[PDB]
């Protein structure tokens, strides 16, 4: 979608694998602000959002 | 009430220690108030800050 119309989702009840993304080489920009990204694995969060 | 100059000395010191406790429940600036999630979430070169 365009900027002003930008969409959002909703994400919970997951076993989330966030290995697969960090180490996939597409993405130019890989920034996390408050979380490290390789100590993703190891955290529980109660909603994500996209 | 006659032993209101007794029972202040220990009144003062309950508060003192109280205020000490307290303490471990402040931020100073940092992202969270524990010791631990800052070392589990955070990486090795960056916690330090």
């Amino acid at each position: 979608a365009s900027v002003y119309a930008w969409n959002r989702k909703r994400i919970s009840n997951c076993v989330a694998d966030y290995s697969v993304l960090y180490n996939s080489a597409s993405f130019s920009t890989f920034k996390c602000y408050g979380v490290s990204p390789t100590k993703l694995n190891d955290l529980c969060f109660t909603n994500v959002y996209a | 009430s006659a032993l209101g100059k007794l029972q202040d000395v220990v009144n003062q010191n309950a508060q003192a220690l109280n205020t000490l406790v307290k303490q471990l429940s402040s931020n100073f600036g940092a992202i969270s108030s524990v010791l631990n999630d800052i070392l589990s979430r955070l990486d090795p070169p960056e916690a330090e800050v």
